[PDB]
C-alpha cells in the first residue's frame, strides 16, 4: 500500500502585512481584526 | 510594519518638539534672570 507520488507543495511562507487600519486600530483600541478590510467593504451591501 | 513606522515617527515628533521646548525654555529663563537681576539691583524709591 506504499507509493511515491509527486505533489503540488508550497516552497514559500505566506505574508500578512497590516495596514494602516490595523495600525490605527492597535494603538487605539489594543486590538486587529483580520480581513479589516474586506468586513469594511462588506458592511452595507447584502453579502455581509 | 506599520506600527514600528508609528512608533519611528512619535519618537522623532516627541524629540523634536522637546527640543523646541527646551529652546522656549532657555529664552523665558533669560528673561526671568535678567528680571531677576534688576529686582535685585533696584532701590526703592523713597530711598532714590
Amino acid at each position: 500500500y506504499i507509493s511515491t507520488q509527486v505533489v503540488s507543495a508550497p516552497i514559500s511562507y505566506g505574508h500578512f502585512i497590516m495596514g494602516k487600519e490595523n495600525a490605527v486600530t492597535a494603538i487605539a483600541y489594543r486590538a486587529i481584526m483580520a480581513d479589516f478590510t474586506q468586513f469594511t467593504v462588506n458592511a452595507g451591501t447584502e453579502q455581509q | 510594519t506599520v506600527i514600528d513606522q508609528i512608533l519611528n515617527i512619535n519618537a522623532l515628533h516627541t524629540v523634536l518638539r522637546s527640543l523646541k521646548n527646551s529652546a522656549d525654555s532657555l529664552e523665558r529663563g533669560l528673561i526671568h534672570a535678567f528680571m531677576q537681576t534688576l529686582l535685585r539691583k533696584s532701590p526703592p524709591q523713597f530711598i532714590v
